[PDB]
């Protein structure tokens, strides 16, 4: 039951940060100290959002 | 000549001590308050949330230490005048040791207050008032640190 | 804290709005505020479910404070809109008013020119810069001091209304006007000169911006010792209202105990009031402190 | 028997607690059996007398 | 009209003289009304010699019996059958 | 910068309007919360806008 | 720099500010700590005296205010090009006021810790408590008088 | 060696890098030791709480991780001809994190010990114990903040 709301907010947070990364935004990438490689990190964060959605389905199926 | 290579040493030590001494004061305060709370709330669980107040408004001392540390370190410089370093050291010592005194007072006052409130609840307001007057000490230390560091770059040559 | 004895003016009414906004000022963030507001909202819609069940030692105080945290989270929405950080990350909804140079050297120090102004909140160009923290310290300093002073004025006008509801003809003259004049002449003057300092374009006007705390305190040290006056006739204002503040003390000490037997209470009340006013005005800086924390 | 009792035990418990409070207030009054038994005083808001 | 509260409303001290027969009913309806604070009248008389002590101890005994019944209920597979409705009925007593 | 003053005028007009047009029942809490909420919201926004108005310092960045 | 104004002169001024505020805070801390322990131990049985046994706590706060005032007054005579004289005289004033405040805090804390139980057992002793608190506060008053006289001597006739 | 980059400059940096990990480890060890005494004495009677009352031990481990992060980041910034400015900054950061972590370990050890002894008979005090442990942990977190920001400020804009 604990994983429910955690994944609930995690899906949204991962999706929005992934969109910002994929849009090549100044506040996240562009700086030398930043990882750069926007598409790669965006794809990884897409995968993280997908797995959190998987946990959502798995936990909510118990209801 | 007014800018020795060792000038940033005083500023660095001031910035360090501003969080060190405040952290020790807040740590003793939180330790004494927490042992008091968990020694009293065993016999009265439900008043836990109200008895937590010593811990919070003792950790305010560490908050003061952190904010002084940041507002001092953001005045550190490679070519800072010996005077800037000394003023930063003075502000750091002021806030750190004032917070240490405040932590001592808050810790043992909160311990006494939680022991008292374990019996009857009207002591809550009184222990608040006393420990407010204890935390105002770290407040004054914050004041002194702020004004010293504000002057620290007034007319530096 | 205590029980409001009778048909005076209490503090319970202004609390419903001052409490959440002070917390938000000390807490401003869309992220954490959003989590706490969702917690409150999920504790509000299921109210009927919770009315018929015991919250328990996890949600006892939360159940008692079931509605406070809701408006609390709304004011957190506001403060995060102004303190533009979301989980300490700044949003880009509004175009920045400050433009970087067209050719920034990789690794070299880069300056910014104020080519515009940000509608609401701090300009997002401030995010991730060395001078940002200082700018934020100064801005909060002043924000916290103004908010705390205005809270003091609001409470002291509550004292005015309390006194005026009864006859209290001796009480008002003895306590309100002298204390109000002292409090204004010092801290409201500080606030208004802060606001004027913001209003005037010091960089564009050529005049250097005077040290705020020096302009505060050289009054108490030596009137007229002004490095750069805020406005014309500034030193005359200094000496005038400083004399006014000084004569507030005999006013606050003498007129109320007249018939005194209650002079012992009056003198401790006067000294307690003045030191307590300066103490609270100082304590208003820890809104800044929590904000930075 | 237990199922029948549980079907109304809460009602009787709440009621009997209410009469407990009622009798506590009754003793709190200035009752005197030598005359009209019950007499007391109380604080009421004026705008609901 | 409205009687909202800035700090308080003008409240009155009222004395009650009531007949013996309807005293308990008046107390019950006042309690389910719940609007008056009774000041001290017979606080000098200590607890062991109050007027209504015998029915107080009888009600204490029946409360102990109810606690015994609830102990049996928790020992068995039933708990607060009327809790859904009895709680509402007691709550519905307001303005009723 | 009189834009903040104009915002003050409009928010004060809204507050003064809602002071009278507040619900005629539960007047106290509703009126107090709405007027103080609007006023203090304006106060904080005015502080922020005036701070961002005429900066005294410029940011330093060593990265893109 | 010049021999009259060595580069190390601000050491003594900054240390004077720090010593004043720190030692006054230590005195106020001991005072409020002992007094608060006494109050929370003595009015737990007698809570109706609670709002008026706080006087020693108030006087400890007043000592803290003494320290703040002297510290800011010393701080706003500082400077990079300050005379050795100024540094040493501010150091002396800060040390004097801080240690006098520490002594006053010790006295207030101890006597208030005794007097809270004394008053809870005998109300008429509260007047004696307040008189002793005044006598102990006058020690910090002397400390601040010394500090301000030194501060006044600090700046005049400087080179 | 030049004036701004003396041969003894790496002293302060290296000892800061060390003192971070020493003092954080000392705090973590003290906290772990007192928490372990508490856990053993409290869950010898109530072993089902073993998996739960272990949290202060992991919190002391987090203090150790704080020290490790500070030390490993300071170590990389250490350089042969680094400015003595960087050395002083690294020493200050190391001390500011290490002593703060030691104080945090002191507080968290005392609180965790006493709280786990309290939780033997009363189970709902667990949440309050967790909250007070968080308030103790935030002290080491503040030490981390100050150390990290000094470390970042150490290298930038250096001769």
């Amino acid at each position: 039951w604990c994983c429910t709301v955690l994944s609930a907010f995690g899906v949204v947070i991962l999706s929005v940060i992934a969109h910002l990364f994929n849009t090549n935004h100044e506040s996240f990438v562009g700086s030398i100290n930043d990882p750069e490689d926007g598409p790669a990190v965006a794809h990884t964060v897409y995968l993280a959002a997908l797995v959190y959605l998987v946990f959502f389905v798995f936990c909510g199926f118990q209801v | 000549e007014l800018c020795p290579v060792y000038a940033p040493f005083f500023g660095a030590i001031g910035c360090a001590s501003a969080i060190i001494f405040t952290s020790l004061g807040a740590a003793y305060g939180t330790a004494k308050s927490g042992v008091g709370i968990c020694a009293t709330c065993v016999l009265r669980p439900d008043l836990l949330f109200k008895n937590i107040v010593p811990v919070i408004m003792a950790g305010i001392i560490a908050i003061y230490g952190l904010v002084v540390s940041v507002l001092v370190c953001y005045s550190l410089g490679q070519k800072q005048a010996l005077y800037t370093g000394f003023i930063q050291l003075g502000a750091g010592l002021s806030v750190g040791l004032s917070g240490l005194a405040a932590g001592f007072a808050i810790g043992i006052v909160g311990d006494a207050g939680v022991r008292g409130s374990s019996q009857q609840p009207r002591l809550f307001v009184g222990m608040i008032l006393i420990l407010i007057f204890a935390e105002v000490l770290g407040l004054y230390g914050l004041i002194v640190a702020l004004l010293l560091n504000s002057r620290a770059t007034q007319d530096v040559v | 804290y205590g029980i409001a004895q009778y048909r005076e003016i209490n503090a319970g009414l202004p609390t419903i709005v001052t409490f959440p906004f002070m917390f938000a000022i000390m807490f401003g963030d869309m992220g954490h505020g959003f989590l706490m507001t969702l917690a409150a909202l999920s504790l509000v819609l299921n109210e009927k479910k919770i009315n018929k069940m015991k919250r328990g030692e996890i949600f006892d105080m939360a159940f008692t404070g079931r509605y406070i945290i809701l408006l609390m989270g709304v004011f957190s929405m506001y403060t995060g809109f102004l303190y533009n950080d979301i989980f300490s990350k700044t949003m880009t909804i509004f175009k920045s008013g400050w433009k970087w140079p067209d050719h920034w050297k990789k690794g070299e120090s880069i300056t910014a020119t104020s080519v515009g102004t940000y509608p609401i909140g701090l300009d997002w160009a401030w995010h991730g810069t060395e001078n940002a923290l200082l700018f934020s310290n100064s801005y909060k300093m002043k924000l916290s001091i103004l908010m705390g002073f205005i809270h003091m004025t609001y409470s002291y006008f509550f004292s005015l209304a309390n006194h005026l509801y009864f006859n209290s003809m001796i009480d008002i003259i003895g306590n309100f006007i002298p204390g109000l004049l002292f409090m204004q002449g010092i801290f409201g003057y500080l606030s208004v000169c802060i606001v004027y300092k913001w209003a005037v374009d010091w960089v564009k006007d050529g005049k250097p911006a005077p040290g705020l705390l020096n302009m505060l305190i050289n009054m108490f040290l030596s009137p007229g010792t002004i490095d750069d006056e805020l406005y014309p006739h500034q030193a005359k204002v200094q000496v005038f209202l400083l004399l006014m503040a000084l004569v507030c003390i005999p006013w606050l000490l003498l007129v109320k105990p007249l018939h005194g037997d209650i002079m012992i209470h009056q003198v401790i009340h006067t000294i307690e009031f003045c030191l307590n006013c300066v103490s609270h005005t100082a304590s208003y800086l820890r809104l800044w402190a929590l904000s930075l924390a | 028997e237990l199922y029948a009792i549980a079907k109304e035990l809460d009602s009787w418990f709440q009621d009997v607690t209410r009469e407990k409070a009622i009798f506590e207030i009754l003793n709190k009054s200035n009752y005197d059996t030598n005359r009209k038994i019950l007499i007391a005083e109380g604080w009421i808001p004026r705008d609901e007398l | 009209k409205e009687e909202a509260i800035f700090r308080s409303a003008e409240m009155a001290l009222v004395q009650f003289y009531i007949p013996q027969e309807i005293s308990r009913d008046s107390a019950y309806t006042l309690g389910q009304l719940g609007l008056v604070q009774f000041r001290d009248l017979n606080s000098k008389v200590r607890a062991f010699q109050r007027t209504f002590v015998n029915e107080i101890r009888r009600l204490d005994n029946v409360e102990r019996q109810y606690r015994y019944f609830y102990s049996l209920l928790k020992k068995h597979d039933i708990k607060l059958y009327e809790g859904d409705t009895d709680k509402y009925l007691d709550g519905s007593g307001e303005l009723y | 910068f009189y834009t903040v003053v104009g915002v003050f005028i409009v928010v004060s007009a809204m507050s003064v309007l809602f002071w009278i047009m507040a619900p005629k029942n539960n007047q106290a809490v509703w009126r107090s919360t709405v007027i103080l909420t609007l006023a203090m919201m304006f106060l904080m926004w005015a502080i922020t806008f005036l701070c961002q108005l005429h900066p005294l310092v410029a940011p330093r960045r060593s990265d893109l």
